[PDB]
C-alpha cells in the first residue's frame, strides 16, 4: 500500500495535463497546460496579489493575464513555467505531499536526453519525490490495450505521431511527427464556420467553436461522395444552440474539419497525411515485423475521437498495404486517456516495483541513472 | 519544566520566573488562601516572603502609593488553569486591605447589597450566572474576558470600580458540547428554588424540553445550581438593580429558550416558511413584551429596505431557525452588556480617585488543529500583550546596567514581534481586507481569501500558505506569531463578522413593552438612518461595519489603559488534562510555557545575563555568606547591600 | 472610532450633492449644487453683506442672484465655485471640522485624470482633510446592490451613462454617455403640459412642474397601445393641485415624459436611448463577459426612478438580446442613493482602511498618488 496507493500519474500535453493515482480507472485531474501572468497590477476581492495562475483559473481570468503554453507540440520548452504546473498537479489539483508519493511521469517520441535528465533533475531534487519514472507516451497507449507490438497513431493538442513499438522498445528510427492537431484543427473549424456566414466575435463565442468541434465533427468515409451527399440536402445538417438563443447551423462543415487530418491541404499544409503516414512509419521498419505492425495500429488521443476515424483509417491503409496483409485498426473509447490509463495499470503493477529510480539510485548516479 | 515540576509535587504551587508569578492548579484545599496570610504578605517586598500572589497583588499597593503610578495584574492561561479563581482571589485581596467604609464594615447584613467592597465582589457571581459555564477542562469555566478597575482614593482606601467585557462565548446559547453545558443561568433557573420563577417564565424544570440548553449536559455534581439561583438572585439586588430589571432579566433569559423551541414549516407548493404553530411564539412575544403575529411576521416576512424603499423580502425554513438564532445568541450577548454596565453605574461613586491597579482576566493563546475568527481575535490580543510584556523588560533590563554601570546595549525586545501585529491591525492587513469585504454584498469567504493571497502572499514573510496535514482539518492561511504557527481556517468569517439580524424584529424590540429589552436594541435603532438603502456602510448612522472593528477600538482602549500602567504579570498554569493534585504532564505544561512568554522571558534574560536577583531575594538567601558585612549591606540600604 | 464615525461620504452631483457619514443609511445633507453671486448690491434684514451664497439660500433667493452650476454634465467645470459647495458641505451642512475626517468622494466615469488630481489638491492643501478617495459613482451603484459585476445604467441630472464593470474594474472602453437626464425631462414635460393649454408664468409654477414629473410621471410599458388607451379615456388621468387652488389636470403626457428617455427623437435628439446604448455597451464588452453582464443591470440614479422604468427595460433588452441569455434589470427601491450608499458602505469597511490616500501619500507623491 505504502506506494500501491500512492503512486502518482502525470501525463503532461501541449493542451492538457491529466493525472491522479495508479489504481484510478481515468484522471482525477484534468486541466489546461497555461500559465498565466497579470498584465496589470491588482486583485480579485478578498484574495491578495498574485503572480501567477495555472490551469483553468488562468483560462477563465485570461484577459488580464499573459497567457503562456510551456509545452510547444509534446516537448517541455519553458522550464520555470513547467515547474510552476506540476507544483500546481501535486498541491493544488491532487492535494498530495510529492515527497511521499512515487510518481510517473511521461515523456514525447523522441524527446532529447536532456531533457529526460532535467525533468529527472527537478522531480528529485525541487519536489523530492521518494521515486520516479518516465514512460513514453505511444508506449503507454499501446501497453493499455493489451498488447506489446504494433504501432501507434498518437494524435492531441499540439502533435500527431505514428510510434512503431516492437515488444516493447519504440523503433526509434521509425516514428513520424506532424504537427497538426486539434488545435489546429479547431482554428480551421472556426474559418470554415465564419466562411459559413457567421462571427464568433466576443471570447464567449470563439470557446465554444471547440465544443462544437467535439460534439458535433465526424470523419465521414467516403468523403468524396459526402461532400455531394451534402449538396442534395438531405437531414445531415445540424443546428447547435449557443451560450444563449443563437441557433448556429452546421451541416456539412462538420466533417470538412477531421478530413483536414487526411488532407493536410486544406490549411495550407505540404506535409502528408495521418493514413499515409501510418503507412510510411510502417515501410521504414523490419520486414518481417510490418504483418505485426498493420494487425495493430492503435490509436489514441482526444483529437483521435472523431466518429468514423477508425473506418475510414481502416480503408485507407488496406487500400495501400499488399492484400496478402490483414489490417487492423484499434480505436478504444476510453482513448483521449489512453496514456493514462496505461501509466496507471503499469505503475500499480506488481513487476514495476523494480524499476523505478529511487533517490537512491539518483543521489548515486547522477540523472544519467532514470536516461537509460 | 523541571523546577515547577519538584516544587509541586511538594505541593508548592507558586513559583516565579523572573517577573512572573506561575501558579499551578492544586486539584485540592489549600490554607493559602489563609486569612492569616493574608496579613503575612501584607507590607512585604517579593524578597521578604516566599512566592505568592498576595506578593504581587501587595507590591502592586505598594508600589502604587510610592510611586504615585497606577498599576496592573495581567492573569493568563488555558481554559482550565483556573484564573477566575485567582482573579476572584486577588480582587478580595484589595477589598480587605484597603476598605473601611467605616459604616458598613459591622455584621449587619455585612456584604448584602447596600455597600461595595460587597458591590465589588457580588459583581462576579452574577456575571458568572450568565457568562460562565461547564466546560469539558473546568467546571466553572470563563466564557468571556474581563478588565476590572478599583480605583484607589488619594489616602489609600478604596473609591470606584470598573469593568469590561470582551468576547463572549455567544455560541454556549444556542449550542454545546457533549460534555458541556451552556451557561449556569438556565440549570440554576430550571432548578427550582424560586419556584415561581418557572410558571413566570413559562417552562418546565426539564431541560430537555429546551434543545437551545441541553444539546450537552444539564447537571453537574460539583455545582449545587440551587444555592448559586439565590447566590445570583441576591447579587442582583446587591447590585443595585430594580426589580422590574431583575424582572427583565429573568423574563429576558426565558424568551431565549423558548427560541429554540420556536417551530417552522415550509408553505405548501411554496418555499417559503410558515409558522408551524403559535404556542411557543406566544411565550416568547408575551415575555419580551411583544405581540405573536406581528413578530411571526416579521420573522417569515422580512421586511428590508434594498434600494430608497422597503422591499418585502421572504425566508425559507432554514433561513427562520438561523436567524432566531441569531437574535437568542443577539439578545443574550447585549443583556450580558447591559448588566454590565449596570453594574459600573453602581461602582460608580462620587469620591475623588487618585489611581486604579487594573485586573485583567483573558484567555491566552492556544493552538488548536481548528483555528477559527475567534482564534485570531485572541491570538492577536495575546501576541500584543506579549510585546507589551518583552518592552517593559527591555526597559527594565537597562535600568540595571544603567544603575551598575555595565556597558550592554541591546534593541527593545518588543520589535521582533512588530512584524505580526502590523500585518493583522495595519491598514492593507488581515482585519481591513476583512473588514471591507464585509461590505461588498456578493463577496465569499473565496472572495476573500484571495485578495488575502493577492497582497500578502509572497510579499509577507509572517504570512504563508498551510500545511493542511498534521492534526490540522483543513487549508487556508497561516501565521507565525511568538509562540508559533496557526493555521487559520476562514470560513464563516465574513458572516461572523457581519452580525447579520432580522431588523424588522428588532424593530419589535425597539419598541416594546419591556423597557429593558427596549434599550438594549436603542443603538441598533440610532444607526439605521446611515445605512438607508442597499449597499454601502452601516457606520453613517453608527452601525458597525465588522466584527472585528470593535474588537480592535475596544482592544486599543484596552492596550493604552494598560500602558499608563505599571504591568504586574501572572501565568497560570494547568498540570494535568485529567485532574489530579501532584502531578504533571510534561508536554502539556511545556506548551504553556511557551504560549505564556515565560520560555520568552527565559530568552530573554540568556542573552547574556541570564539569572537575574532581586535585591532582597538576594539579601535573605545569601546574608549568612559574610554574614556581618553581607546584612549590613542588605538591610541598610536593600540595593546598596547586596551590593 | 477614530475614522469609523468619522469617514465621510460626499457625492458632487449635476444637480444634487448628497453627503453625510459613512456608517449612516442614507445622505444626511442633500442640496442643490448651485452658487448664487448677488447681481446687487443691499441686505437681508439682520444679515451682513453676503458674497456668495450655496444651495438652496441660492435657490430660494434666486431672483438677486445669478446662479451657476459647477459640475457641467458630471464633471467639475468651475473650481472656484465648486470649493465653495465643498465649504458649505463641511461647515454648514455636516457641521464637522474637516481636519479630522477622513472625506471619500466620488467622480464620474471618465473623469479627466487632472481632475481627480486637482480635487485631491484642494481636498488635502485647502481642507486639509487627514485621508481621503474617489471612487467612480457608476461603480459605488453596483456595489450597494451586493455585486461585483454587472452593468450600470446611471442617470440623474444633468449626465446618463453605462458603466460595464468587471470584478470591480469599470471597463473604459465600454462606457456610454448620453447627455439627457431630469433636467432635460423636466423642461420636456414643461412644454407638453403648457402644449396641454397651460400657463408655468410665475417662478412658483415653475418649479412645482418638477415635483409634478416626480410624483405623477410613469413610464409605461407598451408605450404605443397607451397612448391608444388614452383616447378611450379611462380613468387614466390624475389632477395635481397647485400651491393654491388651480387644479391641474395631466392625463396623458405623464407618460410621455419618460418615453423621452427611450425616443430622445421627442426632444430633437439624434443620439440612440437608454436601452438600445445598454446594448450596445453590452456588445462593445468581450463576449465571455456578455452573459454576466445582461444578468446585472443595475439601476441607480434620480432620474431611474419613473416607476415600470424596469419593466420596459426588462422587455427592452429580452427583445434585442440573443434568446439564449438572461435578462435581468435591478432596480433598487433607494436608486436615488444607490451611488452614496455604495460609499457608506466601502468607507466604513473593515479592508478599506489600507486604500486611504493619507496627507504621508500626498506630501510625498504629489496628487499622482490618488490618482491611480
Amino acid at each position: 500500500d505504502e506506494d500501491e496507493t500512492t503512486a502518482l500519474v502525470c501525463d503532461n500535453g501541449s493542451g492538457l495535463v491529466k493525472a491522479g493515482f495508479a489504481g484510478d480507472d481515468a484522471p482525477r485531474a484534468v486541466f489546461p497546460s497555461i500559465v498565466g501572468r497579470p498584465r496589470h497590477q491588482g486583485v480579485m476581492v478578498g484574495m491578495g496579489q498574485k503572480d501567477s495562475y495555472v490551469g483553468d483559473e488562468a483560462q477563465s481570468k485570461r484577459g488580464i493575464l499573459t497567457l503562456k503554453y510551456p509545452i510547444e507540440h509534446g516537448i517541455i520548452t519553458n522550464w520555470d513555467d513547467m515547474e510552476k504546473i506540476w507544483h500546481h498537479t501535486f498541491y493544488n489539483e491532487l492535494r498530495v505531499a510529492p515527497e511521499e508519493h512515487p510518481t510517473l511521469l511521461t515523456e514525447a517520441p523522441l524527446n532529447p536526453k536532456a531533457n529526460r535528465e532535467k525533468m529527472t533533475q527537478i522531480m528529485f531534487e525541487t519536489f523530492n519525490v521518494p521515486a520516479m519514472y518516465v514512460a513514453i507516451q505511444a508506449v503507454l497507449s499501446l501497453y493499455a490495450s493489451g498488447r506489446t507490438t504494433g504501432i501507434v497513431l498518437d494524435s492531441g493538442d499540439g502533435v500527431t505521431h505514428n510510434v512503431p513499438i516492437y515488444e516493447g522498445y519504440a523503433l526509434p528510427h521509425a516514428i513520424m511527427r506532424l504537427d497538426l492537431a486539434g488545435r489546429d484543427l479547431t482554428d480551421y473549424l472556426m474559418k470554415i464556420l465564419t466562411e459559413r456566414g457567421y462571427s464568433f466575435v466576443t471570447t464567449a463565442e470563439r470557446e465554444i467553436v471547440r465544443d462544437i468541434k467535439e460534439k458535433l465533427c465526424y470523419v465521414a468515409l467516403d468523403f468524396e461522395n459526402e461532400m455531394a451527399t451534402a449538396a442534395s440536402s438531405s437531414s445531415l445538417e445540424k443546428s447547435y444552440e449557443l451560450p444563449d438563443g443563437q441557433v448556429i447551423t452546421i451541416g456539412n462543415e462538420r466533417f470538412r474539419c477531421p478530413e483536414t487530418l487526411f488532407q493536410p491541404s486544406f490549411i495550407g499544409m505540404e506535409s502528408a497525411g495521418i493514413h499515409e503516414t501510418t503507412y510510411n512509419s510502417i515501410m521504414k521498419c523490419d520486414i518481417d515485423i510490418r504483418k505485426d505492425l498493420y494487425a495493430n495500429n492503435v490509436m489514441s488521443g482526444g483529437t483521435t475521437m472523431y466518429p468514423g476515424i477508425a473506418d475510414r483509417m481502416q480503408k485507407e491503409i488496406t487500400a495501400l498495404a499488399p492484400s496478402t496483409m490483414k489490417i487492423k485498426i484499434i480505436a478504444p473509447p476510453e482513448r483521449k486517456y489512453s496514456v493514462w490509463i496505461g501509466g496507471s495499470i503499469l505503475a500499480s503493477l506488481s513487476t514495476f516495483q523494480q524499476m523505478w529510480i529511487t533517490k537512491q539510485e539518483y543521489d548515486e548516479a547522477g540523472p544519467s541513472i532514470v536516461h537509460r | 519544566l523541571y523546577n515547577l515540576k519538584e516544587r509541586y509535587a511538594a505541593w508548592m504551587i507558586y513559583t516565579y520566573s523572573g517577573l512572573f508569578c506561575v501558579t499551578v492548579n492544586p486539584y485540592k484545599w489549600l490554607p493559602v488562601y489563609n486569612p492569616k496570610v493574608v496579613l503575612a504578605y501584607r507590607g512585604k517586598k517579593r524578597q521578604e516572603a516566599p512566592p505568592h500572589i498576595f506578593s504581587i497583588s501587595d507590591n502592586a499597593y505598594q508600589f502604587m502609593l510610592t510611586d504615585r503610578e497606577n498599576q496592573s495584574i495581567l492573569i493568563t492561561g488555558e481554559s482550565g488553569a483556573g484564573k477566575t479563581v485567582n482573579t476572584k482571589r486577588v480582587i478580595q485581596y484589595f477589598a480587605t486591605i484597603a476598605a473601611s467604609g467605616e459604616k458598613k464594615k459591622e455584621e449587619q447584613s455585612g456584604k448584602m447589597q447596600g455597600t461595595l467592597e460587597d458591590q465589588i465582589i457580588s459583581a462576579n457571581p452574577l456575571l458568572e450566572a450568565f457568562g460562565n459555564a461547564k466546560t469539558v477542562r473546568n467546571d466553572n469555566s470563563s466564557r468571556f474576558g474581563k478588565f476590572i478597575r478599583i480605583h484607589f482614593g488619594a489616602t489609600g482606601k478604596l473609591a470606584s470600580a470598573d469593568i469590561e467585557t470582551y468576547l463572549l462565548e455567544k455560541s454556549r446559547v444556542t449550542f454545546q458540547l457533549p460534555a458541556e453545558r451552556s451557561y449556569h443561568i438556565f440549570y440554576q433557573i430550571m432548578s427550582n428554588k424560586k419556584p415561581e420563577l418557572i410558571d413566570m417564565l413559562l417552562i418546565t424544570t426539564n431541560p430537555y424540553d429546551y434543545h437551545y440548553v441541553s444539546e450537552g449536559e444539564i447537571t453537574v455534581p460539583s455545582i449545587d445550581d440551587q444555592e448559586e439561583l439565590m447566590a445570583t438572585d441576591s447579587a442582583i439586588d446587591i447590585l443595585g438593580f430594580s426589580a422590574d430589571e431583575k424582572t427583565a432579566i429573568y423574563k429576558l433569559t426565558g424568551a431565549v429558550m423558548h427560541y429554540g423551541n420556536l417551530k417552522f414549516k415550509q408553505k405548501q407548493r411554496e418555499e417559503q416558511a410558515e409558522p408551524d404553530g403559535t404556542e411557543v411564539a406566544d411565550k416568547a412575544a408575551y415575555l419580551m413584551g411583544l405581540n405573536s403575529a406581528e413578530l411571526l411576521k416579521a420573522l417569515c416576512y422580512p421586511r428590508v429596505g434594498v434600494g430608497n424603499e422597503a422591499v418585502t423580502k421572504g425566508e425559507t425554513v432554514s433561513e427562520v431557525h438561523n436567524s432566531v438564532g441569531a437574535l437568542a445568541k443577539a439578545v443574550y450577548e447585549k443583556m450580558f452588556l447591559w448588566m454590565v454596565i449596570r453594574i459600573n453605574q453602581q461602582l460608580d461613586t462620587k469620591q475623588p480617585r487618585q489611581y486604579f491597579i487594573g485586573v485583567l482576566d483573558i484567555a491566552g493563546f492556544e493552538i488548536f488543529d481548528f483555528n477559527s475568527f475567534e482564534q485570531l481575535c485572541i491570538n492577536f490580543t495575546n501576541e500584543k500583550l506579549q510585546q507589551f510584556f518583552n518592552h517593559h523588560m527591555f526597559v527594565l533590563e537597562q535600568e540595571e546596567y544603567k544603575k551598575e554601570g555595565i556597558e550592554w546595549e541591546f534593541i527593545d525586545f518588543g520589535m521582533d514581534l512588530a512584524a505580526c501585529i502590523e500585518l493583522i491591525e495595519k491598514p492593507m492587513g488581515i482585519f481591513s481586507i476583512l473588514e471591507e469585504e464585509c461590505m461588498f454584498p456578493k463577496a465569499t469567504d473565496t472572495s476573500f481569501k484571495n485578495k488575502l493571497y493577492d497582497e500578502h502572499l509572497g510579499k509577507s514573510n509572517n504570512f504563508q500558505k498551510p500545511k493542511p496535514a498534521k492534526g490540522k482539518a483543513e487549508a487556508h492561511f497561516s501565521l507565525v506569531h511568538y509562540a508559533g504557527t496557526v493555521d487559520y481556517n476562514i470560513s464563516g468569517w465574513l458572516e461572523k463578522n457581519k452580525d447579520p439580524l432580522n431588523e424588522t424584529v428588532i424593530g419589535l424590540y425597539q419598541k416594546s413593552s419591556v423597557k429593558t429589552l427596549a434599550l438594549l436594541f436603542a443603538t441598533y435603532g440610532g444607526e439605521a438612518e446611515g445605512g438607508g438603502g442597499k449597499k454601502g456602510g452601516k457606520k453613517k448612522g453608527s452601525s458597525f461595519q465588522t466584527v472585528s472593528a470593535l474588537f480592535r477600538e475596544n482592544l486599543n482602549k484596552l492596550m493604552a489603559n494598560l500602558r499608563s500602567t505599571h504591568p504586574h504579570f501572572v501565568r497560570c498554569i494547568i498540570p494535568n488534562e485529567t485532574k489530579t493534585p501532584g502531578a504533571m504532564e510534561h508536554e502539556l505544561v511545556l506548551h504553556q510555557l511557551r504560549c505564556n512568554g515565560v520560555l520568552e522571558g527565559i530568552r530573554i534574560c540568556r542573552k547574556g545575563f541570564p539569572s537575574r536577583v532581586l535585591y532582597a531575594d538576594f539579601k535573605q538567601r545569601y546574608r549568612v555568606l559574610n554574614a556581618s558585612a553581607i546584612p549590613e549591606g542588605q538591610f541598610m540600604d536593600s540595593k546598596k547591600a547586596s551590593e
